[PDB]
């Protein structure tokens, strides 16, 4: 969260597991697996997505899967500011792989042909 | 410390006898054959302001009752004919039993209903009723309904008191009044609440 | 049967002022100004008191008793300049050792502004209040189908 130091509020970060369509209302997401991130005493929120699959490996490029889960952010609470402080904030996101990630069956398709 | 808190105790604050009802009966003249009156009154504290208001400080309660009866009589006309001494039947009908509907009736026969026979001109009659209830305490306030989609706030059942005159009609009509004095005993209370003002109170928590 | 843990939170800045009171009334029989099962059970939406539908009177707490005495009930005070969170741990209260939940409401929770809300110019003109309820030591008997 890259807003002001004087802002306060709450956000809801929810994870929908594979095979479930994304939630559309805050109440639906509240009943799943979620965390309430409090803008005002923490500036960054972390969420670890675990490994779920019937097989030991999954294809990088696949079609018709339409699963894997989702990560959603919802307005649990409005954002309050003390004074003429700007009411427009920005948030950034970063993604990484944990220490149990792996890949195999090397495939390269780069080509500049015209 | 030479000051004690023993006069604000619950027993001291509550266990005091006060009149709750006046029940009128009479023995009519043997010439006119109108029905002999009998009295019926269901035991309830929601007619005495003081006792009720002192009970609404709390929500759950337990106590036994001590009942005393003060009987008085008088002739109701200037006649030289007189009457002999009178005996009164005072029947206590526990909670759940039928109530009398006529002066002569099987209800003044059942071995289940305990009665007192009191002869006029002697010490007042007295009895003690225990804690009679299906729950583990009375509830002055009850946030609930009997049937869900029905009465809003359960009512407590204590019994009934019926009274009549055993003597058959004299040639003189004589009218009698019995005053009932109730005294709670071994009382316990729970979960205090704010008291209400003196606005005639109300039948429920309505105002 | 079950107990509850209620956590109330208010999101406010350092330029807002006001005070809230949270009261936990056992057997909170309310009343309007005349009830049915529809009035006494508004659901998670809750209900709102009113001053001088079904809306009890705020200064009487809806049951004819003055608001000032309301502090006999379990209570807490949220003063925006000191703290903005409150927590109540409610045990199970009832005359019976266990009862039907669908018909009987054990507790009622009331939130009343003791001192109105005010703020510095151009701030947020209305702040949010959030409730979080957690049952504790639940247990049920008499399981039906479905």
């Amino acid at each position: 969260f890259c807003g002001s130091m004087m802002a306060t509020g709450k956000l809801l970060v929810s994870y929908a597991p594979p095979g479930a369509d994304p939630p559309k209302k805050r109440k639906e997401a509240m009943l799943g697996t979620h965390v309430i991130w409090d803008i005002g005493l923490q500036s960054s929120c972390t969420m670890v997505v675990p490994w779920i699959s019937n097989t030991t490996y999954r294809l990088t490029i696949d079609d018709s899967f339409t699963e894997g889960g989702y990560i959603s952010v919802f307005y649990q609470t409005r954002i309050v500011v003390p004074l003429s402080t700007p009411r427009e904030m920005d948030i950034l996101g970063f993604v990484s792989a944990c220490n149990d990630f792996s890949v195999r069956l090397l495939r390269d398709t780069t080509h500049i042909e015209q | 410390q030479h000051r004690s808190r023993s006069e604000s105790s619950i027993e001291s604050f509550f266990a005091r006898g006060a009149c709750v009802t006046i029940m009128t009966v009479d023995n009519p003249a043997s010439t006119t054959n109108k029905d002999k009156l009998f009295a019926v009154w269901k035991i309830t504290y929601k007619d005495t302001v003081q006792l009720r208001r002192k009970l609404e400080f709390f929500t759950y309660s337990r106590f036994d009752m001590e009942l005393t009866f003060v009987v008085t009589a008088n002739f109701t006309e200037t006649n030289n004919g007189h009457a002999l001494n009178q005996v009164y039947q005072i029947m206590y009908v526990p909670p759940g039993a039928p109530v009398p509907e006529k002066w002569d009736d099987y209800t003044w026969q059942t071995s289940s209903n305990p009665s007192i026979f009191y002869t006029y001109g002697t010490a007042p009659a007295r009895i003690s009723v225990p804690y009679v209830g299906i729950s583990n305490a009375y509830s002055h306030f009850y946030d609930g309904f009997s049937k869900v989609p029905s009465l809003y706030g359960s009512l407590n059942d204590f019994g009934i008191l019926a009274v009549r005159v055993v003597n058959d009609p004299n040639p003189t009509k004589v009218t009698s009044k019995i005053r009932v004095y109730l005294k709670p005993k071994h009382i316990r209370v729970w979960c205090p609440r704010p008291p209400r003002a003196v606005a005639y109170y109300g039948p429920g928590v309505d105002y | 049967r079950s107990g509850y843990t209620v956590h109330v939170q208010c999101n406010a800045s350092k330029f807002h002022q006001g005070a809230l009171g949270v009261f936990a009334v056992p057997e909170m029989c309310l009343a309007g100004d005349s009830t049915s099962y529809q009035n006494a059970n508004p659901g998670e939406k809750g209900g709102t008191f009113t001053g001088t539908r079904f809306c009890p009177v705020d200064y009487l707490l809806g049951n004819g008793t003055l608001l000032g005495n309301a502090f006999v009930f379990p209570h807490q005070i949220i003063n925006l300049r000191t703290n903005n969170c409150a927590t109540l741990v409610l045990p199970y209260v009832n005359s019976l050792s266990i009862d039907s939940m669908v018909k009987h409401n054990n507790w009622g929770i009331a939130i009343l502004p003791l001192a109105p809300l005010n703020f510095a110019s151009e701030s947020s003109p209305e702040i949010p209040i959030t409730l979080t309820i957690a049952p504790m030591c639940c247990e049920f008997n008499g399981l039906r189908n479905i």
